[PDB]
């Protein structure tokens, strides 16, 4: 979507590989604030926001 | 310290930062004071195929 | 009435024990008063911080 439009996606109810992504390193930025890349997969989270 | 490495993967070799180039060949721990010097050799070290 | 000032000085006491309690609870600019919340979410330097 276009940065004004921008699209929202609530995912919830499932198992996310976080450390996949970080793994993959096809991303120039991937920037964590209140939490680090690693240990993602450790924690749970109440909701996500795509 | 003596390798070459991709332009992109420059800034993973840094204290506290993780990359695949990081984690699995070349580490650097965040406590040690020194300066890292990278410079471009693309002239030489990139050849056909 | 009369142990007044006994009471006194055991509500002192008792009044800045709860305080100490209470402190644990405020935040002081960190992410998180607990300090497994912190430990769990970040990093030892980000962590250190």
């Amino acid at each position: 979507a276009s940065v004004y439009a921008w699209n929202r996606k609530r995912i919830s109810n499932c198992v996310a590989d976080y450390s996949v992504l970080y793994n993959s390193a096809s991303f120039s930025t991937f920037k964590c604030y209140g939490v680090s890349p690693t240990k993602l997969n450790d924690l749970c989270f109440t909701n996500v926001y795509a | 310290d003596s390798f070459v490495i991709r332009g992109d993967e420059v800034r993973q070799i840094a204290p506290g930062q993780t990359g695949k180039i990081a984690d699995y060949n070349y580490k650097l721990p965040d406590d040690f004071t020194g300066c890292v010097i990278a410079w471009n050799s693309n002239n030489l070290d990139s050849k056909v195929g | 009435s009369p142990l007044g000032k006994l009471q006194d000085v055991v509500n002192q006491n008792a009044q800045a024990l709860n305080t100490l309690v209470k402190q644990l609870s405020s935040n002081f600019g960190a992410i998180s008063s607990v300090l497994n919340d912190i430990l769990s979410r970040l990093d030892p330097p980000e962590a250190e911080v």
